[PDB]
RNA sequence: GGCGCGUUAACAAAGCGGUAUGUAGCGGAUUGCAAAUCCGUCUAGUCCGGUUCGACUCCGGAACGCGCCUCCA
RNA sequence: UUCGGAUUGGGGUCUGCAACCCGACCCCAUGAAGCCGGAAUCGCUAGUAAUCGCGGAUCAGCCAUGCCGCGGUGAAUACG
RNA sequence: UCCCCCGUGCCCAUAGCGGCGUGGAACCACCCGUUCCCAUUCCGAACACGGAAGUGAAACGCGCCAGCGCCGAUGGUACUGGGCGGGCGACCGCCUGGGAGAGUAGGUCGGUGCGGGGGA
RNA sequence: CGCCUCCUAAAAGGUAACGGAGGCGCCCAAAGGUCCCCUCAGGCGGGACGGAAAUCCGCCGGAGAGCGCAAGGGUAGAAGGGGGCCUGACUGCGAGGCCUGCAAGCCGAGCAGGGGCGAAAGCCGGGCCUAGUGAACCGGUGGUCCCGUGUGGAAGGGCCAU
RNA sequence: CUGACUGGGGCCUGUAGAGCACUGAUAGGGCUAGGGGGCCCACCAGCCUACCAAACCCUGUCAAACUCCGAAGGGUCCCAG
């Protein structure tokens, strides 16, 4: 499971999920990528669930690129406590993902293997996704 | 200016040979001798003794110039030393005093070193300077065994106008620096 | 938490007090700042807390000199 | 990068220009000595004197004293009395000091 | 040159055991040494000291050979 | 101020009047402070000396 | 969950911004031999991150252990 | 230390078919610990202790500072 | 009015780093000395003075070079003042006015004022 | 639970929560004034003991160092490092402003007296700056000689300093 | 006639966005100070790594308490309705 090794600040404010993706919008490392279609907080558990599913489906071969990282701390108050008395404790980490962001790539596999592995990985994620392949537009960037 | 033989020899036998070997078109291109800096990193006079006075007197006799005190720039526990305490001496020799000291070094100091086999040819700075390190102080002519109380060494910095080691090497061997093969 | 945090200090109301083209009297405070964000130009003095004040009556003028800094001048009438 | 010479020149002259007077600027080469009277507000030179133009030859300290007299004599005909002496990178001593006394002896207020 | 803190240098001679006389300026007007640059073995080419046989550690003795070949 | 950093009065040595109040560290500066200050009573500069507050 | 405290070597247990102890263990002495006794010797600061010239020691976090509180309904 | 003579480098002699593991001796160089020894423990009552040298068996040679003998110089103390 | 040099400004890298070439008649510098004024927590290195044997080697000035650095459009987009809508929500569209940052083409090895010395 | 710094705070100022992070209740007789001089951290190479790291030499290095203590702003064309002489860490004021419900808080040219440093121009009414603090009442100590209960004194008050 | 509001002109600002020059975070690869083992060998060092990892180079990202940048707006003064 991913998380930053060091942090300047333990807790962050809940920001905003506005706008299309800032960076990471084109396939850059692999041959087939999974692209987000709507914004969400993607937790570290969901990232690992998707990665392991591709590893199992890629028996022997395959190399997987994870292009998102959960750097944002996620906070929760303990059960049965009232409002107030400070911000809740850190319970996990999420990655802020906006539409157009390429989340995963794969390489070293056939086309059939890539489409099935990325399809299963998407079922582990809380958002609608699409599968893309590297094209001239990605190389033009 | 005092008629030192070493300065006389540099202008008579060394300069004409140097231009022959390297083909300088300017009389100021040929390497000159800039200064000699003698440093004594005592380190034992931090707080256990004010024995800087004994070394200052000995250094002044060897070079004719009273040396200056150098102080610690910071505190280090592993050396048990505090910032600002005196841990060395340094003297700078230029012009006639520079020539006089090197003549004694090449003639009456270096031959008195135990098991002398020549100077290190790989100690050239890489930009035309030389540095050598001494372990003994009684090899100098003005030092006798009677007034020697503790053994002390020094570092000698020889600074030249030469740009490269090969040109600084040529000046030093002709001047009289003997080097190991 | 609600025990570790909870402190702040009063706001200081810093910034430029008179802008370019305004008419000022001698002694008028022109800039409140921490350090020399703006530098004292012609007919401008600096107090011990980097406050810029006018030395004569006149018109405020601002100037940017690149690497030399930003200056505030007072041009007399 | 700046040298001790360049830092010294800036440090002395920034103090002078703060006062808003006319600055008496002195340049001292290995051979000669030169003096200008400068109005920084307009950036123009009002009067200038030197040992090169006057063909003064002798002891440099003696030469500089006569350059100060000539600059002072030139200055008063143009209605200037009050100036500020700008030593630049030079210590107030020797040739630069001799020019200042010569200017003061000629009737300059500084 | 500051005054009162530097030992004044005077013309001086350094006499070696081999009779060599080097003329210089020093704080002592007469010095005697036991070795100089004109008699030290490393300077006079080789001046082979008590060790001059190259250690002869190889088979350069031939150790007889009166035994059968 | 503290036990080591104390408050003190400066007293004119010519008319004996206390004209200034200030402080010092008595471990760093064990001896009495002596300074030249304007005395408004004497209307000139005189030596002032430290006295107890 | 709140608040307070503690973590030291073989065990029990102290002081210290720069330097234990008791009983053991080990080598010797004594003894027919073991114990007792005597002569010598000896193993360290829970972990991570800071401040500091310098941390077992001061500060922050984590883990474990201990003590008290958790009421009106 | 002109005390002390371990350790090591080098040159040699002899015995033995053969001195590397593993002999003795000579010469040169090297010149360690050791400043009278903690708790404790041993021998000895007179030609004894202490101290000095000499011979023998085994044995080519010898790791003998051991063992068995021989003589030279020669004490102190025993109240109980 | 032309050119070279010296001093002092302004604009504040399109002005800089780096590479190559060049200047001693004049100026400037290095340079020669340390008696004198002055000076080094030691040193005439620095600061200072007295000069003219030498050299433009170093420094400085002046030229060429787009390797780096800096400047940088047009077009399009993000965002947005105001006016309207959609979506369970996270959020998203349309009209009207404004409009980046990055990237691209490309530009740049400065411009200019005053004074002084010299030559044409 | 008062005070200082940053964020939240929506590009003037201001802005809440038992919102997110840290500090203060000192200090310095120089760590103050002025004049003069000087310029870092780091990296690479060389050098007796001597090293990751002591002191010395050469080269590159524009601020990544330093500035007593949190954070931010500022800063080498010094506010940083060193030295000489000094006490302006002044008295009497104070045009004009910032800030502001009040009360507080903050900056300040210039004039007079008497000075410090500097050849001079000039600077100096503490400290690179923003925390290091407490109204009034009651009382203590020094000065002043204003009041002094018929009168001269005194007791005791006032005023100025603390 | 000075007002809300509006027009023109100057100055002030660091949000939205964006970016990686600083401070932190961070994915893949290359090159390697130093690590784990290793053919080992302590006489003495290189080398092996499909196990880490400093700087550096390429590619690719993140930030309320990051900024080489930076709007729309807003504030304020002057003149005009
Ligand atoms: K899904
Ligand atoms: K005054
Ligand atoms: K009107
Ligand atoms: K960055
Ligand atoms: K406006
Ligand atoms: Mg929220
Ligand atoms: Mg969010
Ligand atoms: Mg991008
Ligand atoms: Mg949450
Ligand atoms: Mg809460
Ligand atoms: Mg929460
Ligand atoms: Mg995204
Ligand atoms: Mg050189
Ligand atoms: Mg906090
Ligand atoms: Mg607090
Ligand atoms: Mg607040
Ligand atoms: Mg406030
Ligand atoms: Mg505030
Ligand atoms: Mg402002
Ligand atoms: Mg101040
Ligand atoms: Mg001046
Ligand atoms: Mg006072
Ligand atoms: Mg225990
Ligand atoms: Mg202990
Ligand atoms: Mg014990
Ligand atoms: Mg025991
Ligand atoms: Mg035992
Ligand atoms: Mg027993
Ligand atoms: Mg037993
Ligand atoms: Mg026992
Ligand atoms: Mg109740
Ligand atoms: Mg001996
Ligand atoms: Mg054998
Ligand atoms: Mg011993
Ligand atoms: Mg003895
Ligand atoms: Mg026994
Ligand atoms: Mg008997
Ligand atoms: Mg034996
Ligand atoms: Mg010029
Ligand atoms: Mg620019
Ligand atoms: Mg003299
Ligand atoms: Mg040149
Ligand atoms: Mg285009
Ligand atoms: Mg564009
Ligand atoms: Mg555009
Ligand atoms: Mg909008
Ligand atoms: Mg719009
Ligand atoms: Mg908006
Ligand atoms: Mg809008
Ligand atoms: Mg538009
Ligand atoms: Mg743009
Ligand atoms: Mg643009
Ligand atoms: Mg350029
Ligand atoms: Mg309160
Ligand atoms: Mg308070
Ligand atoms: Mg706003
Ligand atoms: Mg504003
Ligand atoms: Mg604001
Ligand atoms: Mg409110
Ligand atoms: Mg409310
Ligand atoms: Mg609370
Ligand atoms: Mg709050
Ligand atoms: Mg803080
Ligand atoms: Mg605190
Ligand atoms: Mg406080
Ligand atoms: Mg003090
Ligand atoms: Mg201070
Ligand atoms: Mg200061
Ligand atoms: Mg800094
Ligand atoms: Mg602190
Ligand atoms: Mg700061
Ligand atoms: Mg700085
Ligand atoms: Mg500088
Ligand atoms: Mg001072
Ligand atoms: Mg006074
Ligand atoms: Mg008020
Ligand atoms: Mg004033
Ligand atoms: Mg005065
Ligand atoms: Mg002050
Ligand atoms: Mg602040
Ligand atoms: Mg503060
Ligand atoms: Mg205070
Ligand atoms: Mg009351
Ligand atoms: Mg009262
Ligand atoms: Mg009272
Ligand atoms: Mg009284
Ligand atoms: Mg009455
Ligand atoms: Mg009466
Ligand atoms: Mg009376
Ligand atoms: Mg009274
Ligand atoms: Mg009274
Ligand atoms: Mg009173
Ligand atoms: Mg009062
Ligand atoms: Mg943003
Ligand atoms: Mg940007
Ligand atoms: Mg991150
Ligand atoms: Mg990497
Ligand atoms: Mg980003
Ligand atoms: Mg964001
Ligand atoms: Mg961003
Ligand atoms: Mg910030
Ligand atoms: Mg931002
Ligand atoms: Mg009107
Ligand atoms: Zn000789
Ligand atoms: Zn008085």
């Amino acid at each position: 499971m991913l998380m930053p090794r060091r942090m300047k600040y333990r807790k962050q404010q809940r920001g905003r999920l506005k706008g299309a993706t800032k960076g990471g919008d084109y396939v850059a490392f692999g041959d087939y990528g999974l692209v987000a279609l709507e914004p969400a907080w993607i937790t570290a558990q969901q990232i690992e669930a998707a990665r392991v599913a591709m590893v199992r489906h890629f028996r022997r071969g395959g190399k997987i690129f994870i292009r998102i990282f959960p750097d944002k701390p996620y906070t929760k108050k303990p059960l049965e406590v009232r409002m107030g008395k400070g911000k809740g404790n850190v319970e996990g980490y999420v990655a802020v993902v906006k539409p157009g962001r390429v989340m995963f790539e794969v390489a070293g596999v056939t086309e059939e293997q890539a489409m099935e592995a990325l399809r299963i990985a998407g079922h582990k994620l809380p958002i609608k996704t699409k599968i893309v392949r590297r094209d001239a537009y990605d190389e033009a960037q | 200016p005092l008629d030192v033989a070493l300065k006389r020899k540099y202008y008579e036998e060394v300069r004409p040979e140097l231009i022959r070997r390297f083909g300088y078109q300017n009389v100021w291109e040929v390497p000159r001798l800039e200064k000699v800096v003698i440093n004594q990193g005592l380190g034992e006079a931090k707080e256990d003794a004010r024995i800087l006075e004994k070394a200052a007197q000995e250094l002044a006799l060897i070079t004719g110039q009273k040396p200056a005190v150098t102080r610690a720039k910071k505190s280090i526990s592993n050396f048990k030393l505090r910032k600002g305490m005196p841990i060395g001496l340094r003297v700078t020799l230029r012009r006639d005093r520079m020539w006089i000291f090197l003549e004694k070094l090449l003639n009456v100091a270096l031959p008195r070193i135990r098991d002398f086999r020549g100077l290190n040819p790989n100690s050239f700075d890489g930009r035309g300077n030389y540095n050598l390190g001494l372990r003994e102080q009684l090899i100098f002519p003005e030092i006798t065994y009677d007034m020697v109380d503790a053994l002390r060494g020094m570092d000698i910095a020889v600074v030249t106008t030469a740009e490269t080691d090969e040109e600084a090497r040529a000046l030093l061997e002709l001047l009289g620096f003997p080097f190991r093969k | 938490g609600s025990t570790r945090n909870g402190r702040d200090s009063q706001a200081k109301r810093l910034g430029v007090k008179r802008y370019e083209g305004q008419v000022v009297r001698a002694g008028n405070i022109l800039v409140r700042q921490r350090g020399t964000r703006f530098k004292p130009g012609k007919n401008v003095g600096m107090g011990r807390d980097f406050t810029l004040f006018a030395l004569v009556d006149g018109v405020v003028e601002f100037q940017d000199r690149g690497r030399l800094g930003r200056y505030v001048h007072v041009r007399p009438l | 990068r700046l040298t001790a010479y360049e830092r010294r020149k800036f440090r002395v002259r920034n103090r002078i220009k703060r006062t808003g007077r006319l600055r008496l600027s002195v340049f001292r080469s290995l051979k000669h000595i030169y003096a200008q009277i400068i109005d920084d507000e307009k950036g123009v030179t009002l009067v200038s004197a030197s040992s090169l133009a006057l063909k003064l030859k002798g002891n440099k300290t003696e030469v500089a004293r006569q350059v100060g007299r000539a600059l002072a004599e030139k200055a008063l005909a143009l209605g200037i009395k009050q100036v500020a002496f700008d030593r630049g990178p030079y210590k107030y001593h020797g040739r630069v000091k001799a020019l200042a006394e010569g200017a003061r002896e000629g009737g300059l207020e500084f | 040159m500051k005054e009162g803190i530097h030992p004044k240098l005077v013309p001086a001679r350094i006499i070696c055991g081999c009779g060599n006389v080097i003329e210089t300026y020093s704080t002592k007007p007469e010095i005697y040494v036991e070795v100089c640059s004109k008699c030290h073995p490393f300077y006079t080419g080789q001046q082979r000291f008590v060790d001059t046989e190259g250690r002869v550690e190889r088979f350069q003795r031939r150790y007889g050979d009166s035994y059968r070949k | 101020a503290s036990e080591v950093r104390i408050k003190l009065l400066l007293e004119c040595t010519e008319c004996k009047r206390r004209n200034y109040a200030t402080e010092k560290n008595k471990r760093n500066t064990p001896n009495k402070l002596e300074l030249r200050k304007y005395c408004p009573w004497c209307r000139k500069h005189t030596v002032h000396r430290e006295v107890k507050i």
